[PDB]
């Protein structure tokens, strides 16, 4: 009959100060003018509350709000059907959950804030869903009822009985070091205690993960990649049926992430149920039998789809649209420059730019070797390889931060540098920090599109850096490097802590400015997609991690990608509809043919 | 009352008239002649025919000029639209010619066929035109309304709502256009004494409303002395406030928005304001 619609109000308390404009929401609102209930003022907490029943959907309150604290949306009653859990009034609410299946791996992919982490907790038995209502400390009985008609119903009965206790590898990567310590109780101690499997289990898992060096080090001491892998080890070592992984690719390098994926899949063989959440598509494809996609606006809502297949789910993800849901989850589709697309220019050749000679940097524990290479103007070079290879070391030497043991690089160039792991260590607020760097760049329209508008830094401006978040801080750092003028810019691993949309904003940023400005940039990365878009040449690193390493001169996109991918031995085809790289299995039918041709990738992409 | 005038033509004849509620009466009619020269004719396949489209162009401006010269006194059109009628092409040859007066082509509101003309075709032109009339009405109300309103409230606050707000700003002459409705639910009442009074705004549901009516100090429950409709009071004193008036009901898109929000009500400002005051504040 009539169209079915709803209104949902979510307000962010961080953004709201009702002293500032007085309580302007209660006034202003036409519902309240009549004497209705749409917005009620909470006198104890001093927060405005908007009731969804009485609200008109007018949106008058939204544009009145001096910050942008209130958000009213109108949905066709898509969310109402699905309600799983709600944090509180006017807060994040979760919709649907991912199915678990024995003997298989089920994937999850989505943008941050969707409730991927929350979903894991509910499945874990850590949190009890309220069901968008009263549902108390684990009143699991009601949860089963809500899930009826879904395959999770059987799972919730199992969980309540405590027949199975799921093992969880914790999500937040930044949080782990502070929580766990063990200089004495290093990594080795944890692996010994947890090993329910065999004494072989300790050895086998350590070898495949490339943990051998790290056992002696303590947990707090570990680097990001090392920290992640230890968690993985415990999740194999444990005896249980259900192994939940939440973002296992985080911090890891390209070689290691693939390794993690294979080992985790081994659980499926013992017929143990596995669940996993990933931001990386290469890794996600490899692990999963089934895939769920989580979509919706960040921090407002996030719904889980029906289970799908591995290929199908990935294909649908890339279009940016889901048909049943009928939502354009992403505003713009992702595309990579063909390399036909790029501008044709004559580049500074001859002494294009500066050149570096052979370089060596030796710690006495690790040795880096570099081959003389050349850099030209207005180009960009990708740096790839596994961590511990001295990818980080090389960039620092060029920065002038590090002194080479051998070789010399004294350029008369101004360098801007962006560090790999970002930890605050700066007193002051976010805005102040940006402003010292450059005020003018904050004015430009491009910076509005990429930084300011999406995150809402305006709210962030007063907040402290210590108080801040991981991914938010990352986009800020990348932009800041770009803040100041320099002949050459250096960035180290921009993809960390970022979801799909966030990385891709970065890809466009580096390529566009470098082209306009006619300056050079070196970017290190693990994400294959990012490298393709930005670069014109690449340097590949090889050797053995935590031991020795080597670097190469810059070489063309096609040439460099063949070398890199040859090292992994996994080829990528193309999906004809989505135009994504389709992981071709080794011994894929196609794998053999592609290797013969010497083509690891298709539809090679280059800088714009 | 609301006045519409129309011109129904053929070569047999032509006819002018109006309706205003039940009222209905023609004004004038005339004829010319002409068999149809595109047959018989001859070595003059244009000689005779060019007198005849000329005599149509004489006819149709003598029609439409008389409709202007007695529908309008005091610029443009005094009526607020125009209609054309006839057999197939005999009226397309009007609305796209050099010989229908400029500024009059800008005022057509429907174009109708009728199987026959005169007084039998006039009832047919009222009856099937009903649709056109409804369309025009909608375009005027809904649209224009729904449009202007939202399209450009008048950012920062160049607005008021409610009686309290919409009236002070109407008293201040800060309201370009006042937006009411017809079935207004607010009226001006007086609850007062031996040498003084209070004016409050009341609706239907009397809860706390009846409660107050007073202030506080003197302490006096209440007595209503008189009651004057706000809609009417406004409907009749709009010139005094300089605010410009539009009455409306409930029919159209964004129509439902007014009922839920701007409930027969709304003031649009000339310049930009400071919103109502009161006193209950400290
Ligand atoms: N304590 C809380 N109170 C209110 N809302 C919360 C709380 N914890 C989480 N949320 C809400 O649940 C949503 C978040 O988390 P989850 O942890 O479920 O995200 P994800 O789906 O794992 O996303 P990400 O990729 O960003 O880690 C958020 O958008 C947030 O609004
Ligand atoms: N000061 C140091 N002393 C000893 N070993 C070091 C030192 N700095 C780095 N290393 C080691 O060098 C190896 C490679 O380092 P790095 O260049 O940071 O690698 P990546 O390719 O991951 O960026 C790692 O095994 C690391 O532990
Ligand atoms: S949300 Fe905005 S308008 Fe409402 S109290 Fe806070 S600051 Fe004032
Ligand atoms: S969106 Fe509209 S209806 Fe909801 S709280 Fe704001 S003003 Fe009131």
């Amino acid at each position: 009959m009539s169209d079915k619609n709803s209104r949902i109000a979510i307000v962010s308390a961080d953004k709201c100060k009702p002293k500032k404009c007085r309580q302007e929401c209660k006034r202003s609102c036409p519902v309240v003018k009549t004497g209705k209930l749409c917005i009620e003022v909470t006198p104890t907490s001093k927060i405005a509350f908007i009731s969804e029943i009485l609200c008109i959907g007018c949106g008058i309150c939204v544009k009145k709000c001096p910050f942008d604290a209130i958000q009213i949306i109108n949905l066709p009653t898509n969310l109402e059907a699905h309600v799983t859990h709600r944090y509180s009034a006017n807060s994040f609410k979760l919709h649907r959950l991912p199915t678990p299946r024995p003997g298989q791996v089920l994937g999850l992919v989505g943008t941050n804030g969707i409730g991927k982490s929350t979903a894991l907790k509910i499945l874990a038995g850590k949190q009890k869903p309220n069901l968008g209502r009263f549902d108390d400390p684990p009143e699991w009985q009601e949860i089963i009822k809500y899930f009826r008609g879904s395959e999770l119903q059987n799972y919730f009965t199992k969980m309540l009985e405590d027949d199975i206790k799921a093992i969880i590898k914790p999500q937040y990567v930044d949080n782990i070091p502070r929580a766990i310590k063990g200089p004495v109780q290093k990594v080795g101690e944890l692996l010994k205690l947890r090993m329910e499997k065999s004494p072989e289990d300790v050895k086998r898992y350590i070898k495949i993960l490339q943990l051998e060096n790290v056992l002696k080090r303590d947990i707090e001491k570990l680097s990001g990649g090392e920290l992640q892998r230890f968690a993985i080890g415990m999740s194999c070592v444990q005896e249980a049926d259900v192994y939940m992984f939440d973002e296992p690719s985080s911090y890891l390098d390209v070689k290691q992430r693939l390794n993690a994926a294979q080992i985790i899949r081994s659980l499926l063989a013992p017929t143990k149920y596995v669940i996993c959440v990933e931001h990386d598509l290469s890794v996600l494809d490899y692990l999963s039998d089934f895939v769920c996609i989580i979509y919706g606006v960040p921090s407002v809502y996030g719904v889980v789809t029906l289970p799908a297949s591995v290929r199908e789910g990935i294909n649908i993800f890339l279009d940016g649209h889901i048909p049943a849901e009928n939502l354009r989850f992403r505003t713009e589709a992702l595309q990579f420059r063909i390399a036909d697309a790029t501008e044709d220019l004559q580049n500074d050749s001859a002494s294009r730019a500066f050149s570096y000679p052979s370089l060596k940097k030796t710690q006495g524990d690790f040795v880096l070797n570099v081959e003389e290479g050349e850099f030209s103007d207005s180009e960009i070079l990708v740096m790839m390889g596994e961590n511990g290879t001295g990818k980080t070391t090389l960039i620092k030497l060029l920065a002038g931060a590090l002194k080479p043991d051998e070789g010399q690089d004294i350029p008369k160039l101004n360098v801007s540098m962006k560090p790999q792991k970002i930890a605050p260590k700066f007193p002051g607020t976010v805005r102040q920090l940006f402003f010292k760097k450059i005020r003018g760049q904050f004015l430009n329209p491009q910076f509005q599109t990429d930084v300011v508008k999406p995150l809402r830094i305006d709210d962030i401006i007063d907040q402290e850096v210590q108080h801040l978040s991981g991914g938010e801080l990352q986009r800020v750092a990348i932009v800041l490097a770009l803040g100041i003028p320099a002949d050459i810019y250096l960035i180290d691993e921009p993809s960390a802590y970022l979801d799909s949309e966030q990385r891709i904003i970065c890809s466009k940023v580096i390529r566009r400015f470098i082209l306009h400005n006619k300056k050079t940039a070196f970017i290190v990365e693990h994400d294959f997609i990012m490298a393709t878009y930005l670069a014109d040449k690449v340097i590949v690193f090889e050797g053995i991690p935590s031991k020795n390493a080597h670097a190469r001169a810059p070489e063309s996109l096609l040439t460099g990608c063949n070398r890199f991918l040859k090292n992994l031995n996994v080829t990528f085809r193309r999906d004809p509809n989505s135009f994504r790289p389709r992981i071709n299995k080794l011994d894929s039918q196609m794998d053999k043919e592609q290797k013969s041709s010497g083509n690891y990738f298709f539809l090679d992409n280059t800088g714009i | 009352d609301d006045k519409f005038g129309f011109i129904v033509m053929d070569g047999q004849g032509t006819l002018f008239g109006s309706v205003s509620g039940n009222t209905r009466t023609v004004l004038h009619k005339f004829t010319v002649d002409l068999p149809k020269k595109h047959g018989r004719g001859g070595q003059s396949a244009l000689r005779f025919a060019r007198l005849r489209e000329e005599k149509r162009h004489n006819y149709v401006r003598k029609v439409a000029e008389v409709a202007v010269q007695n529908f309008i006194t005091n610029d443009k059109v005094n009526v607020k639209g125009l209609i054309l009628a006839g057999s197939a092409d005999f009226k397309t040859d009007l609305a796209k010619s050099e010989l229908f007066d400029p500024r009059l082509a800008c005022k057509v509101i429907s174009i109708v066929d009728v199987s026959y003309g005169g007084e039998n075709g006039f009832n047919q032109a009222i009856e099937l035109s009903a649709e056109a009339l409804a369309n025009v009405k909608y375009v005027q109300e809904k649209k224009l309304l729904e449009a202007y309103f939202d399209e450009i409230s008048q950012d920062t606050g160049k607005f008021c709502y409610g009686i309290d707000d919409t009236l002070k700003a109407l008293d201040l002459g800060a309201v370009e256009k006042l937006i009411v409705f017809e079935n207004l639910e607010t009226i001006r009442y007086t609850f007062k004494d031996a040498e003084d009074n209070e004016v409050i705004k009341f609706a239907e549901p009397e809860a706390k409303d009846k409660s107050f009516a007073i202030d506080k100090a003197t302490g006096q429950e209440m007595d209503v002395v008189s009651e004057e409709p706000l809609i009417e009071w406004l409907a009749a004193n709009y010139k005094n406030f300089g605010a410009t008036l539009e009455f409306i009901t409930d029919k159209s898109s964004e129509g439902a928005q007014f009922v839920t929000g701007f409930g027969g009500i709304g003031a649009m400002l000339r310049y930009k304001v400071n919103f109502e005051q009161l006193v209950d504040e400290s």
